[PDB]
């Protein structure tokens, strides 16, 4: 059993302080703590536990490198986090006999401080798409009043969940498209098999109006299952296996395809550099930058950890830096504030490494984060 | 070994992740929890649909199509985990995506992942 | 000369049923003699071929022959192997198949058929190297069809 | 029910009579997407490629329950006899983008 | 990536067949396997997973050191095994929302070959005693028709489950006693806080008939939570923190205290030897021997792993042997056949070391047995 | 370190298993999942009853009675596990047994183990 | 229904009414096991040792549900005004061997 | 000599109210002078001592001083801490406590008190090492009580 360089610190502080209360005759009177109010440095870490029947999410304060809370989950749950910090939620699945018996799909909403559930909305006929956790396979509408989740079989569709009214609304028939990127209270985009993008506008009832954009990528260009999407800035960052980055601007309510950019240098792609991992890309709104997990690897090792992370100018495509992470990282993300934190998560070390986004230096870390932690989620506040 | 290095198949131990029929397996090798290279363990449910991949057999130099069907209705075996992705495509190309829980068609509608088998369903390119 | 039989009952195809108009064209002459369809990937011909298909085949085989009421005609798999050749494809159109698919000698002329055939082969979505009815210069020039 | 199943498991395609109603499956698609037949006819699907394919009719289509057809390996066939007029849509279980319909008149 | 010699051979042999099968023109036609018929060398390892919401039980062929199956479980379940190998079952617990929500205690019964549940009997008012897994806190009557489980709150009780008629019967009122050791279809003894054993004969109705025995151990003698009990030989082998053993013959339907024996020698006890672990004792009925996990340790580290196993004559208390296990073993047990196998489970390694009970030599092993396996269970056949 | 060696308490890090108030703790240290040395983490339920133990404080040389109450209604935290048994008695002496799930009295009848706190409830012998 | 709680949570022993019915707790036991009281009285348990204790009445005794009183630390109290007349058996939650009785006549 | 005060209001105990029978016993004297009860664990007294406690206390304090209608007297805990010594215990019986526990100087003689006290000590279930009201020799031959 090891303690992180930040763990000892917090441990001694607690000691020193307890020892003091003791010495001053202050009696211990146990109660149920509340977590610190969500802020820019808060970071959620979801553990799909290698597709285990029950899962866990860790609420972490990225500033001090401390676990301030946790929330239990079911089979491969989809987590979401309100950017304003007013609430968190997830689409989960449980069964009546551990992994067998009656299946029950549902959405739960939690209070970011008490971490108590404020809502438990059941989803009719197990509509959830059971797949390795893809952040955008369940997303929130800009006003945080609706929850949208994908359905793969028996056919493509998305269910509408009224969080404000706490009830399942309906399933939306959609083309053979995947993922969900909400751009408005009644609008969201999808990625389709033909290479186009799908715009879905839905009312309270009736067939939704669907329209496709131009095909923005060749049939032999593969867009990773973990693209970065900044709802506020309506920016959609979608990398390919080779590191090529397609950017889509959804601010205008319609898809505007920005000039593609290559995240890896000509020289790098020559020596075999390629992106790889789980959450391979992160996008910092305010700074308008891209961060890509990369490393030297064969072309079919796209899900293996990487020890480097390169930063580039979203607009120009100018290389800005290349950090050596020092560990096998599977997923990264960043805090959306002033001097952002570069989060680097290792599914192997079940550890979350917190770095200075600017320097790329490791500031602290947090371990024992489940059995196979994979998804990092932050809130874009302010 | 090096995780990023090219995948080198072998045909002498089906419980190792470098066994040739596992070139695109995700999860756990059933043979490690009561099943076999191609059969589900007792009590689990055998899925019909699945993802596939063309795996090269170093023994005869031929390539076969492996149908990675899942054994379901049980919590992850937790024994012999592997994750290979030879020719694995993003979810918008499901026929080759292995992050999906391929439990469709299993008896009793079992949808929980336990382990995966590596049966050959034909020759490939 | 290549044998011309009905793809189903093997009975020889009777050309006396062919419209008298349009048997003369050099294409028909060259086709019947060498089983080759000089119209395959012929730019000058493609425009009318596409239209000839439109009024005659799309209804049952799809706009791009991807298939509809009748089997698709744009990929490498043929319900009738012979259709992998122009002599076979021709035989199918002329004599017909089963069900809805009947002979076309009453509605198309020998030349018009070869043209429609040229449009069909143009809808091929496989890789050029697979178009075993094409000639090098046609292969390298032909590109898998896409709407 | 709207259909009866001749054979529960896939069988060798070479066992299909020439002339039998057939829908080939190849290149990730049902060659005849909108097959039209008559009441009583029996439709036989045949997989022509290595990629496994089945036919799947959701519940309420061909009867109370959904008909989740078995996967056909290359050169395997599956049949269904339609006993009532109507239009029955289907898809491939692992490949939802693959669709087709049978029109029984 | 780490495989034991046994699973490597299994793996190799398996490759051999699949290779020759392919080459011989055999086609793969996946099916659901049946486990090999229960036998003496069949061993069961239950993983409480450090008190997780969901647990797993591994069914192993000790002879081949191969996993022939598994069984899923709820919160801290209690596992039983019909000695004749006709069936296996357990008392489990589950909640409507992972570790929260409506609680449901139940009993499942499983076909020893198909592992398919054959009975799912619910228990009224969450009566199960939630504690670290103690084999004899849930027991099977000799006939195999009744399962008996313990209750600690609101007051000591033992529930009666009619396995045959697949139904819960009633909750019997018992004194401050713990553990259940069935001796007859309607009789079991319990250990009481007052140092006496208690006989509890019960019927289809009416308050049970209770009687106490003489106090058999002083108040400063501590009997471990894991005594060894052979329902066939009516033998109850109960160690203390010091190794002193208390055997109680129940074969006559009535307690009969035998000559107390000291598992550790005078020399050893002096040099700080003391038993320690989880399932510290094992008893072979036929050879009528006692196996005990021991090592040098401070007197309050009675739950840490031990590296030695001593064997003594249950009758003469004579020292038969002392084996150096070579690992941190937390639990042990043996097969009951002619030449018994000595199972040595290590919670730390999530590994089961299978030795020869005569020479103490390690024959084979089986790793990856959950997150913290603690209980080994074998059936006495014949 | 040696697991069998005598327990040596320290009073400088509550997240270590050798911290003095943990002399008879079983499970996980709450301070590692959102709670504190003596408080449950957000969302969990605080038990009232519990097992106890007299732990020696190397700082002032006094011994205090620690009431190991459990925080419940959550799956095991899995962070900072410890198992100490100074003065721990068998289950037939519950007042000092730590294999028992001390969740009795917790709100909402929570009975699942998450972590344990180490509050002082008095001086001992 | 058959009693009330003058104070939800345990209070310092200091505030205990002089002459008020008291049942001290120490050495693992309710020093006064068969307390006899009359309708209206307010029995007040007071802990005297470090080991935390409490009073626990199963369901159906002091009402429909069980009364799982709070754990009293050294020198803490907890009162209960017995409304109805009759015998009321209780015990300590974590210590099933600690029994008590309060007969109300 | 010892301080004989009322365990409640602090006032000195007035021994003029003590019956005249049994104020002379070598035990009553030794006790008033030293504060030691020579009757503790006294084989030649216990039998009778037990009888005294039997019909004089067992009614409220229990058949074994375990407690019943009244508090327990067989353990290290004492509501009136002084009762851990015979001087305090004496003052309790003689001067009284509260409620149904009032001054015994009317029903018991100074000697009958020391005898009854001796039996109450004999019922102690605690550890000898703790019996602070006993000489070393007596601690050596003392065994915690058990019916
Ligand atoms: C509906 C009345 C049709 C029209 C108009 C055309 N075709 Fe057709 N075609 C139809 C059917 C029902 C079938 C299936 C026949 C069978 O026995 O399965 C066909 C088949 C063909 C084929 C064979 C393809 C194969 O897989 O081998 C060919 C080459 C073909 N049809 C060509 C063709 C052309 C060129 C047409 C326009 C002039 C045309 N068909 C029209 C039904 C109908
Ligand atoms: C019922 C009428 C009683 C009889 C007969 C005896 N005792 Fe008692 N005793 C009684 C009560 C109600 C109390 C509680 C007093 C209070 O306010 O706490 C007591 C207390 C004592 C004590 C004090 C013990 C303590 O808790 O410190 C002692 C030493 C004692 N009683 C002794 C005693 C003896 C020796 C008796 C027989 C002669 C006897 N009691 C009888 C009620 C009654
Ligand atoms: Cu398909
Ligand atoms: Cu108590
Ligand atoms: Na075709
Ligand atoms: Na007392």
């Amino acid at each position: 059993e090891a303690e992180t360089q930040a763990q000892e610190t917090q441990g001694q502080a607690a000691a020193r302080a307890a020892a003091a209360d003791l010495a001053a005759g202050q009696d211990d009177e146990p109660r149920i703590l509340e977590a610190p109010a969500p802020d820019a440095r808060r970071v959620y870490v979801n553990d799909p536990a290698h597709a285990a029947a029950v899962t866990q999410q860790f609420v972490i304060d990225g500033e001090a490198g401390r676990v301030i809370g946790m929330i239990d989950g079911g089979f491969l749950p989809n987590p979401v986090v309100a950017d304003d910090g007013s609430f968190i939620a997830h689409a989960s699945t449980v069964f009546s006999r551990i992994a067998r018996g009656e299946r029950t799909d549902y959405v739960e909403v939690f209070d970011p401080v008490t971490l108590l559930p404020t809502a438990d909305i059941e989803l009719p006929d197990a509509p959830r798409f059971l797949v390795g956790t893809y952040p955008w396979m369940t997303s929130l509408t800009p006003d945080g009043k609706t929850l949208l989740f994908y359905q793969f079989s028996p056919a493509p569709a998305v269910g509408v969940v009224d969080l404000e009214g706490k009830a399942f609304k309906r399933m939306l028939d959609v083309p053979d498209c995947y993922h969900i990127f909400p751009t408005a209270p009644d609008t969201f985009f999808m990625h389709c098999r033909d290479g186009s993008l799908a715009k879905v506008a839905f009312g309270t009832e009736g067939t939704p109006e669907i329209t496709h954009t131009e095909v923005f990528h060749p049939e032999d260009e593969f867009l990773i299952n973990h693209p970065a999407y900044s709802q506020k800035a309506g920016r959609l960052v979608w990398p390919t296996y080779t590191g090529k980055i397609h950017q889509i601007d959804l601010s205008s309510g319609d898809a505007k395809f920005l000039p593609a950019v290559e995240a890896l240098t000509e020289a790098e792609r020559a020596d075999g550099w390629r992106p790889g991992g789980w959450q391979q890309v992160a996008y910092h709104r305010a700074l308008d930058r891209i961060y890509l997990l990369v490393d030297q690897r064969d072309e079919w090792r796209h899900k293996t950890a990487s020890r480097f992370v390169v930063v580039l100018d979203a607009k120009t495509g100018e290389r800005l830096a290349k950090f050596e992470m020092g560990h096998e990282i599977d997923s990264i993300n960043v805090s959306q504030d002033e001097k952002p934190l570069l989060y680097a998560l290792s599914t192997g070390d079940k550890t979350l490494y917190i770095h200075d986004a600017e320097s790329g230096e490791e500031l602290r870390s947090v371990n024992q984060l489940g059995h196979g932690p994979q998804v990092i989620t932050t809130a874009d506040m302010g | 070994t090096d995780p990023r290095a090219k995948w080198v198949p072998q045909d002498n131990d089906i419980q190792a992740c470098d066994y040739w029929r596992h070139c695109s397996i995700d999860g756990n090798i059933c043979d490690c929890s009561g099943g076999s290279l191609t059969n589900c363990p007792p009590g689990t449910k055998l899925a019909t649909a699945s993802w596939v991949a063309s795996c090269y057999n170093p023994t005869d130099g031929q390539s076969y199509l492996i149908a990675y069907r899942d054994c379901c209705g049980y919590n992850v075996s937790g024994r012999c985990p592997c994750l290979n992705t030879e020719g694995e495509l993003p979810v918008y190309r499901p026929e080759f995506a292995n992050d999906i829980i391929w439990c469709f068609g299993a008896e009793d509608d079992a949808m929980t992942y336990h382990c995966t088998i590596s049966p050959i369903v034909g020759k490939a390119s | 000369a290549p044998q011309f039989f009905n793809i189903i009952d093997g009975s020889p195809l009777n050309f006396d049923d062919a419209m008298e108009e349009g048997r003369d064209t050099e294409a028909v002459k060259h086709f019947l003699e060498t089983g080759e369809n000089v119209y395959n990937e012929d730019p000058e011909i493609l425009p009318e071929a596409e239209e000839l298909y439109a009024g005659m085949c799309s209804g049952c085989h799809g706009h791009y022959a991807e298939g509809k009421i009748g089997p698709g005609l744009n990929d490498a798999y043929w319900t009738y192997p012979g259709n992998e050749t122009d002599v076979g494809l021709f035989s199918t159109l002329y004599g017909g198949a089963t069900g809805q698919m009947g002979p076309m000698w009453g509605s198309l002329t020998l030349d018009e058929m070869l043209r429609t055939m040229a449009w069909v082969r143009h809808l091929y979505t496989g890789d050029p190297k697979d178009a075993s009815w094409l000639t090098d210069e046609q292969k390298a020039g032909f590109t898998p069809f896409q709407p | 029910d709207k259909a009866t199943i001749p054979s529960e498991s896939p069988f060798a395609a070479a066992e299909v009579a020439d002339g039998a109603i057939v829908v080939d499956i190849a290149k990730m698609k049902y060659e005849t997407p909108e097959l039209h037949v008559k009441v009583g006819d029996t439709v036989t699907w045949i997989n022509r490629e290595a990629m496994p394919h089945n036919v799947h009719f959701v519940a309420g289509v061909l009867g109370e329950a959904a008909l989740k057809g078995p996967m056909m390996k290359k050169e395997q066939a599956y049949s269904l006899t339609f006993t009532e007029a109507g239009t029955y849509d289907y898809h491939c279980t692992p490949h939802p983008f693959m669709r087709g319909k049978v029109v029984v008149e």
